[PDB]
């Protein structure tokens, strides 16, 4: 090696590499972009989905109707000829949500009495979070013990009676329903997340502040997934009464931004929610990407003239800071969504600030528009709504209109011409220059913020497609029969609206992206029209061509190994010839048959081509291949049993002997002519004790059911002796369900598909990823959950005569449970349901214990609720405590 | 990223020949210089050779006990390094590594076994005993090749097992031992899949 | 041109507190450009070797910040901060003044510190063995005399307790026996003998 | 006009009568004197500080959360100074009921 | 007067109740704070 | 942490000697190599010379056009480098810079200016025939501060620089000059 000629070169290369890596790390840490994944909104008018919001923006209407009437407001003495009279408002209209009164308490675990004390804000936030999680494709139950920060912007307000006076039914829950801290704690508790939970209140800029904090937390790497939004729903007209005192409200209640007829900013209400993640992680996991956030800035006006009046210097400084943080020049923004409050004094100041920030150096005319013209001021719900509108219109490539802007304000200069009002829709086609936009939000406290939004990278293009022949099952779940029917009807309607879909795509979308709720229905489709008929039948309420079953807390399955019976064995076609797992699970066992039979995969086909000494090895091969296929498809047994010839297969699947070595060692003579239950001894045995010396059905199955497994998978080409198993199951304990793998005369893969459908309907856990290892199917948007809402609102002894005694005890227990939980309809509560999902806590637990003790005059342990989570268990325990 | 993989290796009788392939990807292979190192099975690491780069042209230099024994080869179309084998010796049995750099040994490869011997698969003996007490011993002797598995009570008791690593016998075979504990019905089982032999033995004190 | 680590070859460690490894050299390097041509390497058990620090102390990327070199041109020493799991293996001092480097060097081992627990002695009459158990710190002397031919083996550092176990076998062929086995440990007094 | 952040932890409480029944002397200042957002705004406006003013409510750990946020903001370098703290006063005995 | 090293914030998650404290979460909070501070558990003398 | 704070210069008659000093600070001065760069007024840049580090000896390369006219000396006790001006010849006047590094030019320090030749103060709207070096203007006794077009001086046959200033108006103007070494304010008006 040449001294001082080559040695230094390697060191220089290493140093350059390290410097490049360090600078890349600095750049990534400082300003990594964040991507927007999901979308959720609840806006005035008929808006319930972002698509409806985009439709409203496109047609250009307004959602100002008038004051509501469900909240029980006086609505009469709210106005008077004298505006100075106490308790008098000024606004005679505005956009108000009509769904704040209704709620679904049963879907989550919450007692109705507790639900009656819940603020509408956190009431809506749960639904928004669930919808935004479902839309992104991530199943809600998947996110457990994972870092997922939550940030919500709210305003305290007031809902019910004062704490000091108290109530009658709601006494111990007035806190947790009427505070701002729990607004994110409730979501975290329901979803089981572990990321930070923060509630922030900064007047009208709360949503923007929350999204800025979420972006910072994502950038620092503290949390891998973020969730931000805002909400503002008022139940009392006191806010309008107060805001009428300084006369800052327009009479009609319409916002006219930058117009000549400014009178006020009105009022409205709404909510919004976003899901965020850094671009690299989103790309790695293949999550959908809609747009990219780059930079934000937060600032306060400081010592402004008075308290309410804003300042222009702070706005200019924050705009410049936001532009410089993301490294985007002032001449690289096509449109700006202004505050657009429509007040008399704010508009000239905002216009001058915008001219200073952008219009001073402009080549192309900037497009200006305000969303508050269509909806009115939404308090904390603003800001995020502007971002939603910007991303929607920028995805659609069309700039929406602005109402009541035909008369520009005279106090604002327009001679420069660098700023153009959006009086008409403007096309926004994609081009070489990436599209960008900016939003702003100024509150009454003084804090103001700004942000920059950019279009998604054009890398999604390049998708390939490929046809196929295997039909994938269709599944859907709900929380109640009515929910199931509504979900089926909605799916059918949506499919009717959008034709030309791919069955594989829909099956893939429905397989992953929905929770495993305890009301299941599944089937296998053949046509886009026949599936419509099946869905219509499901919506009507009759199960035809589909498997329907209800099962909760039942997820383990058990294989059963019978003897002979499917001697037709005509399914030698396909499977090992088509199914990759069945193909790979047949030869190695067949290779074990070579020692004394020379009986490989091909001679099985040639033997059939259309003596127990040769049926037994092929029976064992079929058993092991089917077991391998099932275990590869995600379902694994909790136990296994065998017939006279099934013990060999049981040992093979238990690990007693090797995969192929088990074959020709138990069958060394070759004709003789997992925790599992030893059928010969009727007890569980280890795989080790099985040897050469080793070589009551009702009792075995009843013991297995007592152990805690309530289903069996019958692995065979034909169902055999299943009726006896069902009869024994009915005669002891709960119902015992069994499903055959295949039926004689039907060797098609559709039989396996419907078998999988029945297994899913039986509550058996299925790994859908193995089913969709690869087919050429991608995600397709689908409708969300059809909640079932109802109106909630506050305003400011025998001596063992017979088992009939047992039913009496059960009925009185049911009545007491209905009474304590606040269920007004004291007619029915779920029987198999436990108590943790009914919303009963310690406060109600001790009251129920005292009621039961007083009713029957017995002493009952405090922790009995833990001992007997079910009403049936408690009834059985108490009926055995007699005498 | 930068990945280096090695291929080519197995059992070869003395005096045979072989070649080793080093594959590089993720960087401009032309600039860097390749180097081969060898670690004896139970000793330190000793440098073998070093091939320069075409920018300086040049060739290798090898070292003692390897000069004139076998050569190197390097390409540029697919960046695959080649190490030739000529008249392999039993003492050469050792793991081999291919790594980047000529002086500063940067990111390494993964290694290859490459054993040299002249024997055949055999059946292990047992010769067990339990003199008085307790780490019961059931040795295994005269088996080939290395892969072998042992257990106690047909793989039932696995608390305190002290199976010792293999050692090369002077005859080319190997010997094992296995003791666990019994401070007081115990059977020793061993399997030799390469020789496909099942041996289970009961031992008494 | 001759460099030996001169650091404790065993160097028992315990997490939490830091440690250090000295590296004494021959005449200093101090190349005219103003650098020291010394490098460090780490070998994990059963893993490929990897580089830690090149000339001076400018540890490359990927290496955790807990490592830091230092030292002059003839008194190099590597400082390690708060000790954690792993980092057990062999560390090598590498020079660069002489290109034809033959062997990396004996290196210094690293293992978890423990007590001075005494060994145990057992014998196995008939081709016989002499094995021990749990004799940390590692070390044992076998002097079968009744010498010249023997064969032994040693396991890893007893992950669950860090007390090595050893087994050695007497080299004999057949019935040529017509008639000593003791081990000395630093954590033990005078050796004990069984002798069949 | 200096970069200085304010972070205050609060739990909202009722002080006077309801908004719909405003009294004689105080009519338009009812909501200005009770909303938690204005708590930091009052300080930032009286002292003229130009920096992020945020009111944070996280139950009994609000002060610590505000301190953590201020530390992060200072470390990032967006502000040259910060203020953090919490407060809690019971005006009515509905709390301990 | 003093120097702050690092802080950590975390949520209890899915406990047995809304007001029921979670055990293992606090361990995660403490460990994350200590790791961010770049210190060890043996370097703390008193805890409030 | 790194400054060179060079100093030492002035006006020198032709055929004389001078010296300059570059003062290291912070970094280890021993390893690095010093250099001198001269920039003529109104011109580009030119290299003067450099001295190798002690590790390679004390070799000094004086480029060209000097060849022993000047010498560069290095001191390590106080980390000071010296350039010995000797036998200055007219066009040698420029601003001189002291830079760190032999090939790659590091932090570069800061520059110092020297002059040459012999003359005397003369005293000066052309504002001609002066040679302190600087001249200032107080247009309209400092009242008029619009349309000012003061231009830099220009070398003449025998030094004695000249200036120029002009204002325009399509419609009371003193122009006037100031001279630091002589204080020869003349003011005066003008009508064309």
């Amino acid at each position: 090696a040449s001294t001082d000629s080559e040695k230094v070169a390697e060191y220089l290369r290493r140093a350059t590499l390290d410097l490049r890596a360090a600078r890349q790390r600095i750049r990534e840490l400082e300003g990594e972009p964040v991507a927007v994944v999901a979308m959720a909104c609840r806006l005035p008018g008929g808006v319930s989905t972002p698509e409806e919001f985009w439709e409203l923006l496109s047609e250009g209407r307004d959602a100002v109707a008038g004051l509501p009437t469900d909240r029980g407001w006086d609505l009469d003495s709210l106005f008077h000829p004298d505006p100075t009279r106490s308790g008098t408002a000024h606004q005679r209209g505005g956009g108000f949500l009509t769904e704040a009164t209704a709620f679904d308490p049963a879907f989550f675990g919450m007692s109705p009495r507790e639900a009656l004390a819940v603020d509408p804000q956190q009431r809506l936030m749960l639904e928004l979070s669930w919808e935004v999680l479902e839309r992104a494709g991530i199943p809600p139950t998947s996110l457990q013990a994972s870092p997922t920060g939550v940030f919500v912007g709210l305003i305290p307000q007031e809902y019910g009676p004062r704490l000091a006076e108290g109530g009658e039914g709601v006494e111990g829950y007035l806190m947790t329903g009427t505070t701002t801290s729990v607004a994110s704690g409730r979501i975290a508790y329901t979803l089981g997340l572990e990321g930070p939970a923060i509630s922030v209140d900064t007047a009208c800029s709360s949503s923007l502040v929350a999204v800025h904090l979420a972006c910072q937390s994502l950038r620092r790497g503290e949390s891998s997934l973020a969730m931000a939004g805002g909400v503002t729903v008022m139940p009392t007209p006191g806010m309008l009464v107060d805001f009428s005192r300084m006369n800052s409200l327009a009479p009609d209640g319409r916002c006219k931004a930058f117009s000549a007829g400014a009178n006020g900013f009105g009022m409205a209400e709404g909510a919004g929610m976003l899901l965020l993640e850094r671009l690299s992680d989103a790309r790695r996991n293949g999550h959908p990407v809609l747009a990219v956030l780059r930079g934000t800035a937060v600032n306060s006006d400081g010592a402004s003239n008075g308290l309410s009046a804003p300042n222009g210097r702070a706005q200019v400084r924050v705009i410049q800071q936001a532009l410089a943080e993301s490294g985007l020049g002032p001449a690289d923004i096509d449109a700006v969504e202004a505050h657009g409050t429509g007040t008399r004094l704010g508009d000239p100041i905002e216009a001058r600030a915008l001219f200073e920030a952008y219009g001073r150096d402009r080549e192309q005319p900037l497009h200006l528009g305000s969303v508050k013209s269509n909806l009115g001021h939404t308090q904390a719900a603003a800001g995020v709504a502007g971002v939603i509108k910007m991303v929607l219109a920028m995805r659609a490539g069309t700039l929406p209109r602005t109402l009541h802007a035909s008369e520009r304000s005279k106090e604002i200069d327009w001679s420069s011409g660098a700023i153009s009002l959006l009086d008409e829709p403007e096309p926004w086609p994609a081009g070489a220059r990436p599209r960008r936009a900016g939003v702003s939000s100024f509150g009454i406290s003084g804090t103001n913020a700004h942000a920059i939004i950019e279009e998604a990278p054009q890398v999604v293009e390049g998708e390939r497609v490929e046809a196929g022949d295997v039909v994938a099952p269709w599944v859907l779940s709900a929380s109640s029969a009515e929910g199931l029917r509504a979900q089926a009807a909605r799916l059918a309607a949506h499919l009717r609206e959008h034709p030309g879909q791919d069955p594989r795509d829909i099956a893939y979308s429905l397989a992953t992206g929905r929770a495993a709720l305890p009301h299941r229905a599944a089937f296998a489709p053949v046509d886009e029209s026949a599936a419509l008929r099946v869905l219509d039948g499901l919506a009507t309420g009759n199960a035809d061509g589909a498997a329907v079953g209800t099962s909760r807390a039942q997820q383990r399955a058990v294989f059963v190994f019978p003897g002979q019976g499917w001697q037709w064995a005509g399914m030698a076609v396909d499977l090992l010839d088509t199914s990759p797992v069945f193909a790979a699970a047949l030869r190695e066992c067949a290779d074990a048959l070579e020692p004394h039979l020379d009986f490989e995969v091909i001679p099985f086909l040639r033997a059939e081509a259309a003596r127990v000494d040769v049926v037994q090895p092929v029976m064992f091969a079929v058993m092991v291949s089917l077991a391998s296929m099932w275990r590869a498809h995600g379902v694994e047994p909790a136990a296994v049993i065998g017939h006279s010839q099934g013990e060999i297969a049981a040992a093979c699947v238990a690990g007693a002997l090797s995969l192929d070595d088990a074959a020709r060692v138990v069958a060394l003579r070759s004709r003789v002519i997992v925790p599992f239950f030893s059928t010969v001894t009727g007890r569980w045995t280890q795989p080790d004790e099985l040897d050469a010396g080793y070589w009551r059905f009702a009792d075995a199955v009843r013991a297995l059911a007592e152990q805690g497994y309530r289903t069996f998978l019958e692995v065979s080409a034909h169902p055999i002796l299943t009726a006896a198993i069902e009869e024994i199951g009915d005669g002891s304990g709960a119902d015992l369900s069994a499903i055959h793998s295949l039926r004689r005369g039907d060797g098609s893969l559709a039989d396996f598909g419907e078998a999988l459908s029945r297994a899913f309907a039986a509550g058996v856990a299925v790994d859908w990823e193995s089913v969709h290892l690869g087919t050429g199917a991608r995600r397709v948007p689908l409708p969300t959950y059809p909640f079932q809402r109802e109106r909630v609102w506050l305003e400011p002894l025998a001596s063992l005569p017979a088992p009939e005694r047992e039913k009496a005890l059960f009925e009185l227990v049911r009545s007491h449970a209905a009474a304590v939980l606040g269920h007004a309809s004291a007619e029915r509560v779920p029987a198999d349901q436990a108590f943790a999902e009914l919303g009963v806590d310690s406060l109600s637990a001790l009251e129920l214990r005292n009621r039961l003790g007083a009713a029957t005059g017995v002493r009952l342990p405090t922790t009995t609720v833990f001992d007997h989570p079910d009403v049936r268990t408690l009834a059985a325990h108490l009926t055995s405590e007699l005498g | 990223e930068v990945q280096l993989v090695q291929s080519g290796g197995g059992l070869v009788q003395p005096g045979r020949s072989l070649r080793l392939s080093c594959t590089a990807s993720g960087f401009t292979f032309g600039d860097y210089a390749m180097s081969w190192v060898r670690q004896a099975p139970g000793k330190g690491l000793e440098w073998v050779g070093f091939i320069r780069s075409k920018a300086y042209g040049g060739t290798t230099e090898y070292a003692a006990s390897v000069k004139g024994r076998f050569t190197i080869s390097r390409d540029d179309s697919k960046s695959i390094a080649y190490l030739q084998m000529n008249s392999l010796k039993t003492e050469d049995t050792a793991v081999y590594y291919c790594t980047r750099g000529g002086t500063l040994f940067d990111y390494w490869g993964q290694g290859t076994l490459v054993t040299v011997s002249s024997a055949s698969t055999k059946g292990p003996s047992v010769f067990p005993l339990a003199p008085s007490s307790a780490a019961l011993g059931c040795l295994v002797k005269d088996y080939f090749p290395e892969p072998v598995t042992v257990s106690w009570n047909s793989g039932a008791l696995t608390s305190g097992v002290h199976t010792f690593p293999a050692v090369l016998q002077s005859s080319g075979l190997y010997s094992l031992s296995s003791v666990v504990t019994v401070p007081s019905t115990y059977i020793c089982n061993v399997n030799h899949k390469p020789s496909n032999t099942k041996v289970d033995k009961k031992v008494e004190p | 041109d001759v460099v030996m680590t001169q650091s404790p070859l065993s160097l028992p460690v315990t997490p939490g507190e830091p440690a250090s490894i000295s590296c004494r050299s021959s005449q200093s390097l101090l190349h005219s450009n103003g650098y020291n041509y010394l490098d460090w390497y780490l070998q994990k058990p059963g893993q490929s070797p990897q580089l830690l620090i090149y000339l001076g102390s400018n540890r490359a990327s990927g290496v955790p910040d807990r490592f830091s070199g230092s030292g002059s041109g003839t008194d190099f020493t590597l400082k390690i901060s708060r000790v954690e799991a792993e980092d057990v293996g062999v560390y090598y001092c590498m020079q660069s003044l002489q290109t034809p480097r033959l062997t990396f060097g004996p290196g210094t081992k690293v293992d978890i510190k423990r007590t001075v627990a005494a060994p145990s002695v057992f014998i196995f009459p008939p081709s016989v063995v002499c094995l021990l158990n749990n004799f940390y710190p590692r070390g044992a002397k076998v002097q079968w005399k009744v010498s010249g031919n023997s064969q032994e083996s040693v396991t890893e550092q007893d992950s669950k307790d860090s007390t090595y176990s050893l087994s050695s076998t007497l080299t004999l062929s057949k019935a040529d026996y017509e008639k000593a086995c003791e081990v000395t440990h630093q954590g033990l007094s005078s050796p004990v003998t069984k002798s069949f």
